[PDB]
């Protein structure tokens, strides 16, 4: 990685990954580089960390946080994302002093070209919510980028299939909850709820209960 | 069939029966108490004050070739003390649940998450040795040794489920209790068995059987 780029401030850490601000030399660039330590790498972790950066690569698209490069050393691998510096949707918006269905629906329009290009890539992410749905940075009309591939799957065309009990409870969807095999349509689920949420700002399905919720 | 009163009286034997005798068991098989027959009222019905003239005096042969089997099994029925036995009989319904059983524990054999996850109801609580006597929820606790051990061991297992016992519970709920034996090798490679009793409540939600409560004691499933 030095190699070619270079390293500065920490922008997180998490159990095996620490990301940092980075930039390439060469070209004058400035990427978020996600550090891994092998050496602390599980096997059943090194499995999902694999299909998240096969994922991440096959997706090319301005609302999407690109993986630029992935290169391994001494049990150290790296992976080059975007950087993304307009942190979370939703924080932005409470920030701001005028917010119309005008601004909502240019935000919907994003997250569903988004969604349109991991659908016609066989890629369903599952995990659609305000914590993966980031801006590019702060400028006055940065570029909504969907993130975290973590929990995506890779489908067959449209065959449906049980690919497990995953997701956020307030945004799982009806076939999920009914154990019945499903798809792409659970994100459009996830979107209407987060459609729901950008227009009054609150969600609708909530219950203290989550058998009452899923239901 | 107590409860419900549901009994009847056949042909041909019931045919030659009186209407009077036929009567008095009907009151006296009244299943509100409050209107069943005293025996003060019984012993002026006219099937016991006027036999002479109500009650038939026929032979009832196979009445006594009847009782003569009904005492040789009660003679053989004589239980002369406590003695349990298992269920080997089971309805279409109570098989059902035998088999969701017996397919989630598959899939925690196979290492299976997603088979477990559909079987398995989000708000499954569990009481079990691996959770030192806390009541457990959802399906993070069980992740763990699935990520890990289930499909992480590469050592040959056998499972062996004995007497389970299924109650039906309304239309929609069930419960099963079975003893769990497990055969596998231990770290030496040599064979060991360990026992697990487990209780498994289901209920049927969209039309499918899901686990929502168990509780294991005993060994942990995991060798």
């Amino acid at each position: 990685f030095t190699d070619e780029y270079q390293l500065f401030e920490e922008l997180g850490k998490g159990a095996f990954s620490v990301v940092r601000r980075c930039m390439k030399i060469p070209t004058g660039q400035e990427y978020a580089a996600k550090i891994i330590n092998t050496k602390k790498l599980s096997a059943r972790d090194h499995q999902k960390l694999e299909r998240e950066a096969r994922i991440c690569r096959l997706l090319k698209h301005p609302n999407i946080v690109r993986l630029h490069d992935s290169i391994s050393e001494e049990g150290f691998h790296y992976l080059v994302f975007d950087l993304v510096t307009g942190g979370e949707l939703f924080e932005d918006i409470v920030a701001r002093e005028y917010y119309s269905e005008a601004d909502a629906s240019h935000c919907i329009q994003q997250i569903l070209e988004s969604v349109n290009h991991c659908h016609l890539n066989g890629i369903v992410h599952r995990d659609l919510k305000p914590e993966n749905l980031l801006l590019a940075s702060k400028s006055k009309g940065a570029a909504v980028k969907l993130a975290d591939f973590g929990l995506a799957i890779e489908v067959q065309g449209d065959q449906q299939a049980w690919f497990g009990f995953a997701g956020t409870p307030g945004y799982l969807s009806p076939e999920v909850l009914r154990k019945d095999p499903y798809g792409k349509p659970v994100d459009m689920w996830a979107c209407g709820v987060i459609l729901y949420i950008l227009l009054v700002g609150y969600p609708p399905f909530w219950d203290e209960d989550q058998h009452r919720l899923y239901q | 069939q107590i409860k419900a009163g549901a009994y009847d009286f056949p042909s041909p034997e019931w045919d030659t029966v009186t209407p009077e005798a036929k009567d008095l068991i009907n009151k006296m098989l009244t299943i509100n108490p409050a209107k069943r027959i005293t025996a003060s009222e019984a012993l002026k019905h006219p099937w016991i004050c006027q036999r002479s003239t109500v009650a038939s005096m026929m032979h009832r042969q196979e009445t006594v070739d009847c009782l003569k089997k009904f005492n040789a099994r009660r003679k053989l029925k004589g239980a002369i003390l406590t003695t349990m036995l298992a269920t080997r009989n089971f309805s279409a319904r109570k098989q059902e649940i035998i088999k969701v059983t017996e397919q989630l524990i598959e899939a925690i054999n196979n290492g299976c998450f997603e088979a477990y996850t559909k079987i398995c109801d989000p708000g499954l609580t569990a009481f079990e040795p691996e959770a030192l006597g806390n009541l457990v929820e959802g399906m993070d606790f069980h992740r763990f040794y699935f990520e890990n051990a289930l499909s992480k061991s590469n050592k040959p297992i056998h499972t062996i489920i004995l007497n389970p016992h299924v109650h039906l519970v309304g239309d929609d709920a069930a419960c099963i209790a079975y003893i769990r034996l497990t055969q596998y090798m231990d770290g030496s490679g040599m064979p060991k068995t360990m026992q697990s009793e487990e209780t498994r409540v289901w209920h049927r939600r969209d039309g499918k059987w899901q686990n929502v409560h168990f509780h294991r004691s005993g060994s942990p499933t995991v060798p």
